[PDB]
C-alpha cells in the first residue's frame, strides 16, 4: 500500500480506502502505519432517460465519451461521472454503421 | 494332493460388537490363497494352531486327539461326538494305535485322573489354536473340491485346560458291515462389518503390494495415484568377528616345563603381565589327570579380562 | 541399501494391475518390465518412446499412465509445439470472438474446535485432576490459543460476504437485454433460497471433551449476502460500491464494459444478440461440470484426521503399566501409580499441545486464502480489473459469487478473440 | 459396572442386534457403546452425561 | 522412516516404540504434505503456456540483440547465457531425498515458451491465440500504455535498441 | 543399553532415548511445515 496508495494512484477497488481513489497521506504510529485515504464520492443523482445511440441522415451516432440524456424535451450528451451536458455535434460524436 | 484355499479360515478375534466399521486386526489366520495340505491316518505337527475343513453329508470324522506325546503317563485331550453331542474331556489315555451290533468306541483303554468333563454336500469347518492354556475352537456347519465362497466362524468353546499341544490325530467311522490341514500364521487383516455386526469381506494385508495399499488406506477401493505403503531394507548375512594376533604369547611355556620345580613349602610365584595369552594349549594339552576350575568354566578362559594372573 | 516402496495403481475401478517403484534402489540390489529411473527401479510398466500427458507422476519428468489394457511408463510432454509465423511486417487481427464462463473455488473458513483439557487428559479421575495443578497454567494457553484462532473463523466470513451496506433486490421482470440470469439468482421454490447453481454447490459436498462449535454466520445468512451482491452487479454495475447505487440498463453496462478492454461499443450493439445466445449457453454449461470441489473438501477432511488422532492417542501407555488411570491407581501402589499417571498426562499434554500448534498453523492458510477471496470479491464483482489472469482468463468483463458450504465460488466471464488473419 | 465394563452414561433401550456370543459392542474409534445385561440378556446402549 | 531414526533397526527398541501409538504415521502425512507441494509450487509458477512457442530461424527483431536470454544449443541443457551464470554461482539411516517431478530441462523448456511467445506476439498468446506483431510496433504499444506519444519511439528506435543492448 | 542390563532395568533406559529422539524427530517435522508455508507463499508471489 505504500507503494500503491501513496506513490501513486491505484484503480484497485477498496484498496485504498472506500470511493474512488485520488491520494493518501501516511502517518507513524508505534509499530504501525496509519493511511489517510482521501477518495472522490458522488451525491445527489436525477434521473434521466437515455438511449444508446442516436440516428441523423439515416446514420447511427455513438458517443465518444459519455451518455444519452433527456430531460423531459431535449436530448444532451453528458459524461457520466458530473452531471454537464452539451449539444450533441458532429465533434463530440462518431459514426458507425446504420 | 495339496490344494489352493481361496478366503478361508476367518474367524471372529473375538467379542465386541460393531457395526460398519472397517477395523483393522492382527492374528492368528489361514492366509489367503495358501497351501493347504489334503489326505484321504499318520501323526500331524500342531506348530502353532490348525485349521481343518472337510466336505461329506455323512460323518466319518468321529473327534480328534491332541496332546505333546500322543500316549500314556501324560495328559493329553480327547473329543468325541456320538450321535448326542459333543463330549470335551482331558484325561490320561492309552491310545490304540489304530483307533476306530453296531459297537464302538475302540479308541483308548484308559482314562485315569479326569481334569475336565463334559456331556451334553455339507462342509464342517473348525480353528483350533491353543493360546495361554486355552484351547479354542471355532466352527460353523454351512451346507451347500472346495468351492469358493468368504464365511467368518464364531466361538464355539472356551476351555480353560492347561494343556499343551504339539501334534494331533483325526478318527474315522470305517466300513465294517476327506479332510484338510491347515495351519495359522500371524497375520493381519480388514474386517468389513455389515450394519448386523458380522463379517463380510476381508483383506489379507500381506499378497499383493496392492493389498498393501488397501490395508494403510483403510478402504477396499484405492482412488488412482502413487501410495507409499512401506519400506525396503537390505539385511545383513554372516557374522565375522575379527580380532588381533598374538605376539607376546605371553610365556606360559616355561611355568608349565620349569625343569626343577619348588618344594612346596617355599613354593615359587609367577605374576603374568599386560601380554598376550592363549589357554587352548592347556586344555587340549592331552595329557592331565585333574583340572578343575573354580571361578569361571574351564571354555570361558579366553572371553574374558584379568589384571593380574 | 534402504528406501520406500510405492504402488502405482490405475484405479480400483479400471484394473487390478499394479507397478512398483523402489525408492533409489539400484536394480541388482531388488530382491518381465524393469524401467531404471532417476528416481528409483520401477518394475511392472513397460517403457515406451512416445510421450503423453503426464497422468500419475513418477519423478524426474516420468510419469505413468493406464492407456496401452496395461501400465506403462513415459516420459511426459508439456504440450503441442507451435511455430509463430513471425515477420517484420505482418499481424495476426481477430475478426471474431466468444465469450467464456469459468469456475473458481476457495475456502474462507474451517471447524471451530474446541478441547476441554480435563476431560480428554483426565476423563472423570478426581486422583488425575489434583495432580494437573503441578503443571501450571498448561490449560489456559490451550484454552486461548484454540479461541483466538475461533474468533478469527467468523471475522474470515464477514470480510468476504459482507461488503454491502444495503440488501438489494432484482425487480420481478427478470429479464435482462437478453441475457438470462435465473440459474444464479436465488430460485423462489427451493431449501431456503438458494439458485439452481448453488444447489448443486452444496449438495455435492460430545466424544470426551471434543467440542465443535457452529459459524456465527449460517448458511441462509452467506446466500442473503451473495443474493445481494448478485441483484447490486446486475441493476447498478459497479457504482454501488462507491455510493449510492444508480440504475442503468444492462445493454449499456456491458457496453461500457467492452470499452473497459479496448473494444468500441458498436461492437456489442450490432452484434447483442449473438452475445446473450453465447453467454446464456455458457452459463448452462456450469452445472453439467459440476454434476472440482477439493479445496473445500481438503479442509474438512484434513481436520477430522486430526480430531480423530487426537482421539487415537488415549489408548497409548507412554511408558505406564496401563493407559487406564481407573486401572494404574486401584491396582499397584499409590507413591507408583503417581509416577504412572504423571507419565500418561504428560504424553497426552503433548498430544493435545501438538493438536493445538497444527491449528495455528493451518488456521494461517485458511486466512490467507479468505484474504485472497476478499480481495477477488472488491476487484472482481465489484468492479473490472485489468490484472491478468487476477479474475479469470481472457480480458474481464464481470463475476457473479456464489456460496459454498465453507467458501465463495466465483464465476468470471472473459472475452476471448477467436479467427485471426494476417495482413501487412 | 458390568461384570468388568466400568464406565458412566445414561442407559436406554437399544435397537442393536449382537451375536449369540458376544457380550458388549463398541463404536469407531473403538469405544464401548452398548452393552448386555447379564441377567436379563438385553442390549442397552451407553450414551455419555 | 521413522523407525530407523528413533531406534535403528533394534528389535528391542522397536518393539518398545508400538508402545507410543501412531507418532511414526502422523510424522509421514507431515511430511508428505510438504513434498507434495513443492512441486505445485513450481508447476504454477512456470507452466503458464499451453502450446511451447519457438522463435523463426532469423533474428532481426528490430535492433534489439536478445541472444543472452534465449537458450543456446552450444551449452549444457540448452540453457541461455545469463542461465548458465545462475547454475554456476548456486545417505544416513532412514533420512532420503525426493526428486523433483520437474527436470531442468523442462523448466528450460517453459522459459523459452514463455520469451519465443511475448518476443513474436506481445501479450496478446495470454488472452486466447497468439498474434505475431513486428516488434518495434510492441515497443510503441507500450510506451502508449505510460503515457507517452508513438512518434518518441519510432523516431527513436535505433537509440532504445542500443539502450536495451548496453544495459 | 542391551548389554549391561537386564530386561526390566534396560526398558527404563531405551524409553529415554525413544523419548529424547522422538521429540527432536517431532520438532524438525514441526519447522518444516512453518518453512514451507513461507515457500509457498513466494511461489504465489512469482506466480503473480
Ligand atoms: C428515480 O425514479 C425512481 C422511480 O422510477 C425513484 O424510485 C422511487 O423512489 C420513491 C421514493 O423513494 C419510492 O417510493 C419508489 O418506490 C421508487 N420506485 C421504485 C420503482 O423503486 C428514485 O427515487 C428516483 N431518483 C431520484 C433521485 O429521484
Ligand atoms: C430541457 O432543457 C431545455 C434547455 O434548458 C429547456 O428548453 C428551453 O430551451 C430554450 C432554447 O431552445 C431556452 O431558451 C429556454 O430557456 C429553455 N427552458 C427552460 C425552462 O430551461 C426545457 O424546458 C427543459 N425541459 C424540461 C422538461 O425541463
Ligand atoms: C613344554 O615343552 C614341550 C616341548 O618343548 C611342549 O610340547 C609340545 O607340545 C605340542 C602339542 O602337543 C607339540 O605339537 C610339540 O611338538 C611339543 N614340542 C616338542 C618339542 O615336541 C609343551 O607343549 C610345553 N608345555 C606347554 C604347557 O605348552
Ligand atoms: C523485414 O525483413 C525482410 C526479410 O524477412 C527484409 O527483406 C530483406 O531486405 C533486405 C534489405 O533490407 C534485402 O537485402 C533482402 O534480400 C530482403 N529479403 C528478402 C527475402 O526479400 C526487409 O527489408 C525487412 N524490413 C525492414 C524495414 O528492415
Ligand atoms: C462468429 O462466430 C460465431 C460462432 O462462435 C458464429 O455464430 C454461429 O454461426 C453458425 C453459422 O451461421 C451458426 O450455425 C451458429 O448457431 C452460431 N452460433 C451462435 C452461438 O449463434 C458467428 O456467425 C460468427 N460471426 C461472423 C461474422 O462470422
Ligand atoms: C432461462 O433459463 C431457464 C433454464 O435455466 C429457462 O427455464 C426453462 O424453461 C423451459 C421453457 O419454459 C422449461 O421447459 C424448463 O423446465 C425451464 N427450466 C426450469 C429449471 O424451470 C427459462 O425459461 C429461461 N428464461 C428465458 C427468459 O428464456
Ligand atoms: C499467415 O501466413 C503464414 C505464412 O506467412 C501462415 O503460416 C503457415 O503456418 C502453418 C502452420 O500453422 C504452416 O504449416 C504453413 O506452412 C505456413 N504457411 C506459409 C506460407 O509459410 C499462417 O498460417 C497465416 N495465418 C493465418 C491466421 O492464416
Ligand atoms: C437368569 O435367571 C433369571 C431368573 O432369576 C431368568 O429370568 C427368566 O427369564 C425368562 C425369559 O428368558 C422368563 O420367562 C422367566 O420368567 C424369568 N424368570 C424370572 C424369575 O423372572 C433368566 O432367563 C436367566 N438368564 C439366563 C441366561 O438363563
Ligand atoms: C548480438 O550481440 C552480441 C554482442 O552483445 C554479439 O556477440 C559478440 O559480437 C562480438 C563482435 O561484435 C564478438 O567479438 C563476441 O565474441 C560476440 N559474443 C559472443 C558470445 O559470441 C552477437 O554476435 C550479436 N548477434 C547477432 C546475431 O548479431
Ligand atoms: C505346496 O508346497 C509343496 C512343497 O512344500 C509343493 O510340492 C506343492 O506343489 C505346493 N502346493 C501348491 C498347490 O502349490
Ligand atoms: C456318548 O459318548 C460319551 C463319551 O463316551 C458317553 O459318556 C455317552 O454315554 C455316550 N452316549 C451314548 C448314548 O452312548
Ligand atoms: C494320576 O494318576 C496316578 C495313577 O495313575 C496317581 O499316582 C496320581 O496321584 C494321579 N495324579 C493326581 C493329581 O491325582
Ligand atoms: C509347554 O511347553 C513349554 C516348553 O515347550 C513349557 O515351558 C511350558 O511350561 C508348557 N506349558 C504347560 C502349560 O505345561
Ligand atoms: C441382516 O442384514 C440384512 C442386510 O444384509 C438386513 O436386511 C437384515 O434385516 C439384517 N438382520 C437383522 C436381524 O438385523
Ligand atoms: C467407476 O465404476 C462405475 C460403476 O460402479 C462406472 O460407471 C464408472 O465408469 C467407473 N469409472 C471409471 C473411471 O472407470
Ligand atoms: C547398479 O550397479 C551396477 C554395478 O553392479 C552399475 O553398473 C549401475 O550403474 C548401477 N545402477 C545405478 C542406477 O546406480
Ligand atoms: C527408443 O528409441 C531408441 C533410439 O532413439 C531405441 O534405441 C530404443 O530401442 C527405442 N525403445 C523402444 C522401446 O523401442
Amino acid at each position: 500500500k505504500m507503494s500503491e496508495c501513496v506513490l501513486g494512484q491505484s484503480k484497485r477497488v477498496d484498496f485504498c480506502g472506500k470511493g474512488y481513489h485520488l491520494m493518501s497521506f501516511p502517518q507513524s504510529a508505534p509499530h504501525g502505519v496509519v493511511f489517510l485515504h482521501v477518495t472522490y464520492v458522488p451525491a445527489q443523482e436525477k434521473n434521466f432517460t437515455t438511449a444508446p445511440a442516436i440516428c441523423h441522415d439515416g446514420k447511427a451516432h455513438f458517443p465518444r465519451e459519455g451518455v444519452f440524456v433527456s430531460n423531459g424535451t431535449h436530448w444532451f450528451v453528458t459524461q457520466r461521472n458530473f452531471y454537464e451536458p452539451q449539444i450533441i455535434t458532429t465533434d463530440n460524436t462518431f459514426v458507425s454503421g446504420n | 494332493a495339496y490344494t489352493n484355499s481361496f478366503t478361508r479360515g476367518v474367524y471372529y478375534p473375538d467379542k465386541v460388537f460393531r457395526s460398519s466399521v472397517l477395523h483393522s486386526t492382527q492374528d492368528l489366520f489361514l492366509p489367503f490363497f495358501s497351501n493347504v495340505t489334503w489326505f484321504h491316518n499318520p501323526v500331524l505337527p500342531f506348530n502353532d494352531g490348525v485349521y481343518f475343513a472337510s466336505i461329506e453329508k455323512s460323518n466319518i470324522i468321529r473327534g480328534w486327539i491332541f496332546g505333546t506325546t500322543l500316549d500314556s503317563k501324560t495328559q493329553s485331550l480327547l473329543i468325541v461326538n456320538n450321535a448326542t453331542n459333543v463330549v470335551i474331556k482331558v484325561c490320561e489315555f492309552q491310545f490304540c494305535n489304530d483307533p476306530f451290533m453296531e459297537s464302538e468306541f475302540r479308541v483308548y483303554s484308559s482314562a485315569n485322573n479326569c481334569t475336565f468333563e463334559y456331556v451334553s454336500k455339507n462342509l464342517r469347518e473348525f480353528v483350533f489354536k491353543n493360546i495361554d492354556g486355552y484351547f479354542k475352537i471355532y466352527s460353523k456347519h454351512t451346507p451347500i473340491d472346495l468351492p469358493q465362497g468368504f464365511s467368518a466362524l464364531e466361538p464355539l468353546v472356551d476351555l480353560p485346560i492347561g494343556i499343551n499341544i504339539t501334534r494331533f490325530q483325526t478318527l474315522l467311522a470305517l466300513h465294517r458291515s476327506a479332510y484338510y490341514v491347515g495351519y495359522l500364521q500371524p497375520r493381519t487383516f480388514l474386517l468389513k462389518y455389515n450394519e448386523n455386526g458380522t463379517i463380510t469381506d476381508a483383506v489379507d494385508c500381506a499378497l499383493d503390494p496392492l493389498s498393501e495399499t488397501k490395508c494403510t488406506l483403510k478402504s477396499f477401493t484405492v482412488e488412482k495415484g502413487i501410495y507409499q505403503t512401506s519400506n525396503f531394507r537390505v539385511q545383513p548375512t554372516e557374522s565375522i568377528v575379527r580380532f588381533p594376533n598374538i605376539t607376546n604369547l605371553c610365556p606360559f611355556d616355561e611355568v608349565f616345563n620349569a625343569t626343577r620345580f619348588a618344594s612346596v613349602y617355599a613354593w615359587n610365584r609367577k605374576r603374568i603381565s599386560n601380554c598376550v595369552a592363549d589357554y587352548s594349549v592347556l586344555y587340549n594339552f592331552a595329557p592331565f589327570f585333574t583340572f578343575k576350575c573354580y571361578g569361571v568354566s574351564p571354555t570361558k578362559l579366553n572371553d574374558l579380562c584379568f589384571t593380574n594372573v | 541399501s534402504f528406501g520406500g516402496v510405492s504402488v502405482i495403481t490405475p484405479g480400483t475401478n479400471t484394473s487390478n494391475q499394479v507397478a512398483v517403484l523402489y525408492q533409489g534402489v539400484n536394480c541388482t540390489e531388488v530382491p518381465s518390465n524393469v524401467f531404471q529411473t532417476r528416481a528409483g527401479c520401477l518394475i511392472g510398466a513397460e517403457y515406451v518412446n512416445n510421450s503423453y500427458e503426464c497422468d500419475i507422476p513418477i519423478g524426474a519428468g516420468i510419469c505413468a499412465s493406464y492407456q496401452t489394457q496395461s501400465i506403462i511408463a513415459y516420459t511426459m510432454s508439456l504440450g503441442a509445439e507451435n511455430s509463430v509465423a513471425y515477420s517484420n511486417n505482418s499481424i495476426a487481427i481477430p475478426t471474431n470472438f466468444t465469450i467464456s464462463v469459468t469456475t473458481e473455488i476457495l475456502p474462507v473458513s474451517m471447524t471451530k474446535t474446541s478441547v476441554d483439557c480435563t476431560m480428554y487428559i483426565c476423563g472423570d479421575s478426581t486422583e488425575c485432576s489434583n495432580l494437573l495443578l503441578q503443571y501450571g497454567s498448561f490449560c489456559t494457553q490451550l484454552k486461548r490459543a484454540l479461541t483466538g484462532i475461533a474468533v478469527e473463523q467468523d471475522k474470515n466470513t464477514q470480510e468476504v460476504f459482507a461488503q454491502v451496506k444495503q440488501i438489494y433486490k432484482t425487480p420481478p421482470i427478470k429479464y435482462f437485454g437478453g441475457f438470462n440470469f435465473s440459474q444464479i439468482l436465488p430460485d423462489p421454490s427451493k431449501p431456503s433460497k438458494r439458485s439452481p447453481i448453488e444447489d448443486l454447490l452444496f449438495n455435492k459436498v460430545k466424544f470426551n471433551g471434543l467440542t465443535v462449535l457452529p459459524p456465527l454466520l449460517t448458511d441462509e445468512m452467506i446466500a442473503q449476502y451473495t443474493s445481494a451482491l448478485l441483484a447490486g452487479t446486475i441493476t447498478s454495475g459497479w457504482t454501488f460500491g462507491a455510493g449510492p447505487a444508480l440504475q442503468i440498463p444492462f445493454p449499456m453496462q456491458m457496453a461500457y464494459r467492452f470499452n473497459g478492454i479496448g473494444v468500441t461499443q458498436n461492437v456489442l450493439y450490432e452484434n447483442q444478440k449473438l452475445i446473450a445466445n453465447q453467454f446464456n449457453s455458457a452459463i448452462g454449461k456450469i452445472q453439467d461440470s459440476l454434476s472440482a470441489l477439493g479445496k473445500l473438501q481438503d479442509v474438512v477432511n484434513h481436520n477430522a484426521q486430526a480430531l480423530n488422532t487426537l482421539v487415537k492417542q488415549l489408548s497409548s501407555k507412554f511408558g505406564a503399566i496401563s493407559s487406564v488411570l481407573n486401572d494404574i491407581l486401584s491396582r499397584l501402589d499409590p507413591p507408583e501409580a503417581e509416577v504412572q499417571i504423571d507419565r500418561l498426562i504428560t504424553g497426552r499434554l503433548q498430544s493435545l499441545q501438538t493438536y493445538v500448534t497444527q491449528q495455528l498453523i493451518r488456521a494461517a492458510e485458511i486466512r490467507a486464502s479468505a484474504n485472497l477471496a476478499a480481495t477477488k470479491m472488491s476487484e472482481c464483482v465489484l468492479g473490472q480489473s485489468k490484472r491478468v489472469d487476477f479474475c479469470g482468463k481472457g480480458y474481464h468483463l464481470m463475476s457473479f459469487p456464489q456460496s459454498a458450504p465453507h467458501g465463495v465460488v466465483f464465476l468470471h466471464v472473459t472475452y476471448v478473440p477467436a479467427q485471426e488473419k494476417n495482413f501487412t | 459396572n458390568f461384570n468388568g465394563l466400568t464406565g458412566t452414561g445414561v442407559l436406554t433401550e437399544s435397537n442393536k442386534k449382537f451375536l449369540p456370543f458376544q457380550q458388549f459392542g463398541r463404536d469407531i474409534a473403538d469405544t464401548t457403546d452398548a452393552v448386555r445385561d447379564p441377567q436379563t440378556l438385553e442390549i442397552l446402549d451407553i450414551t455419555p452425561c
